RNA sequence: GGUAAAACAGCCUGUGGGUUGAUCCCACCCACAGGGCCCAUUGGGCGCUAGCACUCUGGUAUGAAACACGUACCUUUGUGCGCCUGUUUUACC
């Protein structure tokens, strides 16, 4: 039976200059042979601790592991921006191997509400016979957010599709893409098109809307 | 550093297909250490794959691609294998090479990695984007700010780069992580946020390279020739 | 009374009954009832700070080494040897 390394939380938001503790806990003995790695986007792992708590040579000391039976935490004692990453946990007690599902820690900063644009698609799209609509939202903070397609102020579900930048390296907020598909036939017969953004940092939701064909 | 693993043999395969990766080592010698495959499906968590034991060979498989896949090691070439047949769509990931470091050195921690090689498995065909511009207007502003872009549309297998201006224009940029649509094609936008006042006097282009069809779009994203 | 030798019983604790001696009376047996600790558990084992050898089960450390190989160990299973107690014998004093 495999051994599980469940690992606790899914994501962290802490403060420059905060502790912060990761835990992966294995679902039967993996002595300690336990190791922690780095990971930032686009790049490949680093190796943080080994055997539970030792210190990999060139590794910062506020970092540090710890073992208590068959709980593991990671823990930071102070946060530097370079720290600010994905985490994960993995056994090599016995094969098959095992990761934890990782921990991404992410910069806390004050909320900062979206700037919404709205796209019609090009006339060089429409020939071609679908329409893309794009609704861009942009620096804002925390992550979550709503989109919602309205069509001559129908809601739309299941024709949309969003992205979201990694945290911003100079001012920790996100920005997001939604992108409405419909083809051109089905675009022609409508007139108004609205994304309408719910937030924390916005008291009301905020619609931005284009009128099909206008300027 | 001196130590180096290199990944290479990924790309695109159909489903059922096969694709064999290498892992070249440099700095080292692979004979004295074990060497592992690590998978990253794309947003998700690292997965651990295969390894192969020093002096015994002894091989090691996760179950999710035991019997389908083998790992090999050639000490005169200085070089690791995965053998991939079979494959699914939900085998595409990043596969990286990595070493087991030294025991008493880290235990039985992986100390170095590769950069990691793309394997998509798709039933899709190699396709350039289609790059669309996405228009700034002055009636959609955020105080003196303005919003233009570029969706790149319909295109596979990744990754595609995207600069403006040749890379002189980089501030305000955020080029979106690719969706995957239901066609099996890839696509994404990019946007600037600029003054508004800017737009009828500053250019902007959008600089899209699909490196897997060898393809480049320079696209001019102008306001609407009404505004 | 003691000494020596080959045996027999012993995880721990009851409750009956038998054995075989007149009664008695322990030892053995039998049945029953429980209560622990361990193992590789449709079941099996446990007298032992008196342990040893080999063998297995599962482990540790180390040699550039998770397995395999070498080295130094631990543990478990089984077997043999040793040991303790109790009882019965045989040789001898």
């Amino acid at each position: 039976s495999d051994i599980q390394m469940t690992q606790s939380p899914s994501s962290l938001s802490a403060s420059v200059g905060d502790r912060v503790t990761i835990t992966c806990r294995a679902s039967q003995s993996v002595s300690s042979a336990v190791a922690w790695y780095q990971q930032k986007p686009g790049k490949a792992p680093k190796l943080l601790i080994y055997s539970a708590s030792s210190l990999y040579s060139g590794v910062p000391s506020r970092f540090s592991g710890s073992r208590s039976g068959t709980d593991f935490t990671l823990t930071i004692s102070s946060l530097q921006p370079e720290d600010f990453a994905t985490y994960y946990c993995q056994q090599s007690y016995s094969f098959p191997s095992t990761f934890g599902q990782g921990t991404k820690v992410e910069i806390k900063r004050t909320v900062a509400a979206p700037s919404v644009f709205i796209f019609p698609p090009s006339d060089e799209q429409l020939k071609s016979g679908t329409a893309s609509v794009v609704c861009l939202l942009n620096n804002f903070y925390p992550r979550e957010a709503k989109v919602q397609w309205k069509v001559d102020n129908a809601l739309q579900s299941g024709n949309s599709q969003e992205s979201v930048t990694e945290q911003d390296s100079k001012d920790s907020t996100y920005s997001l893409s939604s992108t409405l598909t419909l083809s051109k036939a089905d675009y022609e017969k409508h007139k108004v098109y609205a994304c309408e953004v719910t937030h924390q940092g916005l008291s009301s939701p905020v619609t931005k809307s284009f009128n099909r064909g206008e300027c | 550093s001196e130590v180096q693993l290199v990944e290479s043999g990924g790309g695109l395969v159909q489903p059922g297909g096969s694709l064999r990766l290498s892992c070249a080592a440099s700095g080292f010698y692979i004979s004295y250490s074990s060497i592992h495959w690590v998978r990253q499906a794309p947003g998700k968590g690292l997965e651990w794959v295969a390894s192969i034991s020093p002096y015994s060979g002894s091989t090691y498989y996760a179950d999710s691609v035991k019997g389908r896949f083998t790992i090999s090691a050639d000490t005169s070439k200085n070089t690791a294998y995965l053998q991939m047949n079979s494959l699914r769509a939900e085998d595409t990931a990043v596969y990286y090479c990595a070493r087991q470091g030294y025991r008493r050195r880290s235990g039985r921690g992986f100390d170095y990695w590769g950069q990691g090689t793309l394997v998509t498995v798709s039933s899709a065909s190699t396709k350039g984007p289609s790059v669309f511009p996405l228009a700034p207007s002055s009636k959609s502003t955020s105080g003196g700010t303005a919003a233009l872009g570029c969706l790149v549309k319909d295109y596979f297998p990744e990754p595609v780069t995207v600069s403006w201006n040749s890379g002189a224009l980089t501030s305000g940029v955020h080029t979106f992580p690719a969706v995957l649509q239901s066609s099996g094609l890839y696509s994404l936008s990019s946007v600037v946020t600029v003054p508004s006042s800017s737009l009828g006097t500053q250019t902007y282009i959008c600089n899209v390279n699909h490196k897997p069809s060898n393809t480049k779009v320079d696209k001019k994203v102008e306001p609407k020739s009404c505004d």
